[PDB]
């Protein structure tokens, strides 16, 4: 039997699941960094997009699955009682704070505050904002305010990281070119020589392993 | 005890270590019951133990 | 007891449904099972039959999971299935990488091959060697080892014990896949490099000679010629040395419950 | 050998010793797979090759249905003379009462009237048991004064019992003189 | 229940009204799980292609 | 209709006969008393029969209509 | 019908029939081979799936018809045959051997053995001796165990056949790509040139004749 | 060995002895798997190989049903001469009252 | 040979000896597959080619 | 549910006429909430897969 | 024991090692039943053993 509205909420949630994952989860970062590094090594389709997306997906679950499981453990709790729509709303909102905290940790306060204003202030006849003292609103930015502010910060972080990975390969390209000129062995295109070198060097140093650890250690302790 | 003994799963989760002497086992059993927080019964054919 | 057969059929379909979550991702990865080949009404009928062929418990007694939140469980099983799909895919992705390296070295950047089902870029050599590896794998009977490692996955780690893939080795996985491909491709790259520098050194005596345009004419012939000599070991060098085997399940997974 | 079949068969109008004769005359009998059971009773076990088993079970069921149509409760008429008494009822008009004395036919008939169990005995094999089952209420007696005799209709057993009872009843009376 | 109490209670209107609830609810539960697994697998395939 | 392969009218004549006897002498109390019984039994027989034949038709129809 | 349960079972069977055809008949194989051919020529939407499945179903009819007819007359047969529960269950079981013989004749012995052993270890316990019937008369295995072995066997052989057909077109493609690089026209997409050469090659072979002949001859002597 | 079957049977018209004699005449009896129960009663327990058990159960059931066609409450007739009184009822025509003695 | 059919037939009103004469008069009788039974009774077994 | 368990409600035409309405209104309400929810998520899905 | 023995699916999991002398199988059966946690029974035809 159960409740017919909680059934609707379950089925609805399970249809939106892949878009939430694709837009409000560390998958956003992991899937970007790998593809950037792959382009920088200069040989597309090695590794496959299947390999990369598969790994990125698996790693995202270590970070996110405990939070969802904690939320369901919060709701399956036979000792609660309610009296009114308000008392129920509060308890359901309280259930989501575990996720809310994660979004607050990894996103910008001022962009969040901007959208928090923009949901309302088309309504407002006034300029004063102090009118609520911060301690409530700083804790309770809405989730629709948090989501895009989180995604826009994740992308920027991804670019920051990939930038520093490009530099050494650039250096290697300059070295190769300068050597071909110093030898006067001019009429050979350097890419044919330097792409093997980039590949062998990065694999011989296990760049992918160090990269995977360096990404996860922002979100977990492996031990 | 000279009687088959049957243990509930919730009692099976608990662990014990040491060196034990089984003499006057009924007395030993009823003491451990209180220390470990078990309850037990005997219908005449076998012994049942629960959390 | 009158209704017992009715309930016994419903226990069966609940078990099959929870098995589909773990078997279908494998059918997504392998090159002879994906929906580029097997599609329409056969697809579900076959997946379900396999899942029932490997479920570990007697089908006629009540499923143990009735007391548990369904979503965390379904996601857990799907993640496990994705990990198994990768490990079973492992011999094919190496030959695909090899083919991509060769077709890149010989020029051929604008390759023609098509593949919409997996959504991956493909070249003529990559497609060829990826097919060839699959037929020798099937002909060696590996299809039995695939269902063996499926059944073992349920005996060694159970849905109800929160079985989980080990993290440390997963962090190595991509680099092992890259390494095996480079180690295997290395003989063709070196000869194609030496052939180009030889024409470069020759050009010193005749600076109007377009050594680059000459090398484009030569390199595809050299690449096929050389790959034709070291071709026959490609049978054993994949059929065993790269195939996953059921004893490996001990290290890649553990039970967390 | 794995194809061996077996069955238990039960009959209502035929005996195993009958059905064997049928098989023998037919030339279907096979001493490697004979019927196993009690000749006196209608229940037996059989086992063997498919064709044999099927034939046996078919034939035995259909013969049982064919014999089901035949009745065997042959009614027998017995004629019994009385040597010591008059067959009819008689009335004596005492001053005090109209008095009636019932004859043998009336008494016996009134007694057996509406009986439903079999008549067993008097004091002062499936094909047999199904004859012994005949109900006591069918016995019919008709007094025939012309020869001072009774006509009795029933089974051979019933008629016999009636004969015994008649010979237990028609004793010769003594004469008394009152002065 | 296997050879205890009795079988065949197709006929008493008080127990026959209790069976109706169970026979319906277990059919619904099994039907729901069938959809959830398809959704889950479909979400994984959607992300891996894209 | 037979189940393929499975191993395994007097009252009408009796009523006709009694009618023919009665028609010859409608005033005989013994022929009247006999005919009353034969006709009553025949009536009950025909009714019970036709009700049963309908009940079986309706079960077969309900089965088909359940899967149709 | 002479009996009601005999009717209920027939309507249930007629309600599950299509999945039995989709998973236990050569249709599973023909359907795959034609899609492989379309992949090989590098086409996307033509011929349509409805046309290829149409011919695949027609061809499957010539192969399956004889055993469906045999089962039909076997169950219609009007001669007296059964009396009691054991004889009825044996009569029904005996009626399915015409189709068990089919599944067994084309299933791979190794897969049949795997799915049989893995059921014994479910029912009687994993300590029961692993049979290793390496020289074998597989003792009328259960159809639930036998059916997925057939399905994976047909998938195997259909893929195998499909592989062979690529190799000429693979040659065509690599040749064209080499001659274009020999001219230096690196910016030309080969597919434009190589598609018609594939089409005329297949037409000159008369592929569909050879292929549809051999696919049927594999099922009858 | 794991295939052993067993059952409980209860008959109304047939004695355990009757059934045992049937088996003995048949030559079907087997002293390793005899029937266990009360000779007087009709309720017994049987265990053994499949073929044996199934055969015993079928035979017993059919034999029991068959005997419903039988009746044994045989009625009996006795003749009892009264030595000390008249058999019939007697009416005494008292001048003021008619009295009847049954 | 594998097609031999066989059946058990029983008649209410017509004896076996009455039926054999019918087949003889018709010219349909065949001494390789004669009817097997009791000439007195009306129940018999026959086997042979389908027709 | 209460309106049916209670014997004076389930046997008076005046009360039955009301219960009929309650049941129908419940049905329509739930069916419409379900429909609009599906239409809503279906819009999101249509746009994001485009 | 001179009797067929039937062992349940759940008893068959347990393992034993050593030398055993079968002087008195009844006594040995009782001792090992109490040591290993089994119950058993004897209908007169066969012995049945359970966890
Ligand atoms: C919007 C309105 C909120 C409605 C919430 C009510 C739910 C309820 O009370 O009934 C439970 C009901 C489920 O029924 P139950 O399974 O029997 O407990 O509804 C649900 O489906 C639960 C949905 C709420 C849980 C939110 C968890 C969000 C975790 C974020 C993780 C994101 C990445 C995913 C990782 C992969
Ligand atoms: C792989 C996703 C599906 C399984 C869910 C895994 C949840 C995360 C468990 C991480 C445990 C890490 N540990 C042992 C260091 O705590």
């Amino acid at each position: 039997m159960g409740n017919d509205i909680s059934l609707i909420a379950l089925l609805a949630f399970s249809t939106l699941l892949p878009f939430i994952i694709a837009s409000g989860t560390c998958f956003v970062k992991f899937s970007i960094v790998f593809v950037m590094v792959r382009n920088a090594l200069g040989l597309q389709q090695i590794p496959s997009n299947m390999t990369l997306n598969g790994v990125a997906l698996l790693l995202s679950m270590f970070v996110m699955w405990p939070i969802m499981h904690d939320a369901y453990v919060y709701f399956e709790d036979e000792d609660v009682t309610f009296n009114d729509i308000s008392s129920l709303s509060k308890h359901v909102d309280e259930g989501l704070d575990g996720y809310r905290d994660y979004l607050i940790k990894y996103s910008d306060r001022e962009l969040v505050q901007f959208f928090e204003n923009a949901q309302l202030k088309r309504q407002y006849g006034e300029e004063t904002e102090t009118v609520k003292r911060d301690k409530d609103e700083i804790e309770k930015p809405s989730i629709f305010a948090l989501l895009p502010a989180y995604a826009l910060s994740e992308i920027k972080s991804a670019f920051k990281i990939g930038f520093y990975l490009y530099l050494p390969f650039v250096v290697v390209d300059l070295v190769v070119s300068s050597v071909l000129l110093a030898l006067g062995m001019m009429m050979m295109s350097p890419v044919t020589i330097s792409t093997p070198i980039k590949l062998v060097l990065f694999v011989a140093l296990d760049g992918w392993t160090l990269l995977s650890k360096g990404l996860i250690l922002q979100y977990m302790d492996i031990a | 005890l000279k009687e088959p003994v049957i243990v509930s799963k919730m009692a099976a989760r608990k662990k014990i270590t040491g060196n034990f002497e089984f003499h006057d086992p009924n007395a030993l059993l009823e003491k451990l019951s209180l220390q470990l927080g078990l309850i037990w019964y005997f219908d005449g054919q076998a012994i049942y133990i629960y959390d | 007891m009158f209704y017992a057969l009715y309930f016994e059929i419903h226990h069966l379909v609940a078990s099959a449904a929870l098995g589909f979550a773990r078997v279908a991702p494998i059918f997504f990865f392998l090159p002879f099972l994906n929906s580029g080949v097997l599609s329409g009404a056969p697809r579900n009928a076959i997946i379900i039959l396999v899942a029932l062929g490997v479920w570990p418990h007697a089908l006629n007694e009540a499923p143990p999971f009735l007391s548990v939140a369904m979503i965390p469980l379904v996601l857990q099983e799907a993640a496990v299935g994705v990990m198994l799909g990768c490990l079973l895919s492992w011999p094919f992705w190496v030959m695909h990488a090899l083919g991509c390296i060769i077709d890149n070295q010989r020029g051929a950047t604008l390759s023609s091959s098509i593949d919409p089902a997996n959504g991956i870029d493909t070249s003529e050599m990559a497609n060829f060697l990826n097919m060839f590896a699959a037929v020798v794998y099937l002909q060696n009977g590996g299809l039995v080892t695939m269902v063996d490692v499926l059944n073992k996955s349920y005996q060694l780690c159970d849905p109800m014990n929160e079985c989980t893939p080990s993290l440390p080795p997963l962090l190595t996985f991509i680099n092992q896949v890259a390494q095996n491909a480079l180690v295997l491709a290395s003989p063709v790259v070196l000869v194609l490099l030496l052939s180009e520098v030889f024409l470069g050194l020759l050009s010193r005596f005749a600076p109007q000679m377009n050594a680059f345009a000459i090398s484009l004419t030569v390199k595809s012939g050299i690449a096929v010629l050389i790959m034709l000599l070291y071709f026959s070991p490609v049978l054993p060098d994949n059929v065993l040395r790269l195939s996953f085997q059921a004893t490996g399940l001990s290290s890649w997974f553990y039970e967390r419950g | 050998a794995s194809e061996m079949r077996n069955a238990v068969v039960s009959l209502r109008n035929v005996s195993l010793n009958e059905f064997n004769n049928f098989l023998k005359r037919s030339g279907l009998y096979n001493k490697n797979y004979p019927l196993r059971g009690d000749n006196r009773k209608g229940t037996f076990y059989v086992s063997g090759p498919p064709v044999y088993v099927d034939m046996v079970v078919n034939a035995a069921t259909m013969m049982d249905k064919q014999n089901d149509g035949i009745e065997l409760g042959r009614q027998k008429i017995g004629v019994m003379r009385l040597n010591n008494t008059f067959v009819g009822d008689r009335t004596y008009n005492l001053r005090d009462q109209k008095m009636v004395i019932p004859g043998i036919a009336t008494a016996i008939e009134r007694l057996l009237q509406g009986e439903e169990q079999p008549l067993g005995n008097i004091v002062s094999s499936l094909q047999e048991a199904l004859k012994q089952n005949a109900a006591a209420g069918n016995i019919k007696i008709v007094a025939y004064p012309d020869t001072n005799s009774l006509l009795v209709k029933g089974t051979a057993e019933q008629v016999h019992f009636i004969e015994m009872l008649v010979k237990a009843l028609d004793v010769a009376k003594r004469h008394v003189e009152l002065s | 229940t296997n050879r205890i109490e009795d079988p065949n209670l197709v006929t008493d209107p008080k127990e026959l009204a209790i069976s109706q609830e169970m026979i319906s609810d277990y059919n619904l539960y099994v039907s729901m799980v069938s959809t959830l697994t398809r959704k889950g697998v479909g979400a994984v395939e959607t992300l891996l292609r894209s | 209709t037979p189940w393929s392969g499975y191993l395994d009218d007097n009252l009408q004549t009796q009523v006709t006969e009694a009618l023919d006897k009665l028609a010859a002498k409608p005033s005989d109390p013994a022929l009247l008393a006999a005919y009353q019984s034969k006709l009553s039994e025949y009536n009950l027989y025909r009714n019970a029969q036709s009700n049963t034949v309908k009940v079986f038709k309706d079960i077969d129809a309900a089965i088909i209509q359940n899967f149709r």
